[PDB]
């Protein structure tokens, strides 16, 4: 886990808007 | 307190080929709430465009790849940054065994449309496991992030 990492990230930033 | 380098760059570059399957680098309302559907949530159009908006340079419903950039690297600042990561926890970690399954782990691969061996799964484990338990956890999973 390195790159599938800092796409989950994003989702979760941005679905808690 | 951290920053990313020309490395971290390219996994970036790299990571934004995932949600912009076209080549040209944007990343649609289509395409997230596509990623949205794959996660459990149901997207509507209101929410589609709000999140758009957020980042989006140009304001058509595509993000760009330099402002992508510019939202993790934002909130990554204030330290306070370990509230965001028990979101990345929750969704590969579903029962919480307090680590990271390799059961679990495969159905968030092949919930996104694609088929997966366990022998990948192995690789994840030797990347991420300092003990080597078979489980991702959210403290190696923290310290995961500065790796490089």
């Amino acid at each position: 886990l390195k790159v599938l990492v800092k796409a989950v990230l994003f989702a979760c930033m941005l679905m808690r808007k | 307190a951290d920053q990313l380098t020309e490395e971290q760059i390219a996994e970036f570059k790299e990571a934004f080929s995932l949600f912009d399957k076209d080549g040209d680098g944007t990343i649609t309302t289509k395409e997230l709430g596509t990623v949205m559907r794959s996660l459990g949530q149901n997207p509507t159009e209101a929410e589609l465009q709000d999140m758009i908006n957020e980042v989006d340079a140009d304001g058509n419903g595509t993000i760009d790849f330099p402002e992508f950039l510019t939202m993790m690297a934002r909130k990554m600042k204030d330290t306070d940054s370990e509230e965001e990561i028990r979101e990345a926890f929750r969704v590969f970690d579903k029962d919480g065994n307090g680590y990271i399954s390799a059961a679990e782990l495969r159905h968030v691969m092949t919930n996104l449309g694609e088929k997966l061996t366990d022998e990948e799964v192995d690789e994840m484990i030797r990347e991420a496991d300092i003990d080597g338990d078979g489980q991702v956890n959210y403290e190696e999973f923290v310290q995961m992030m500065t790796a490089k």
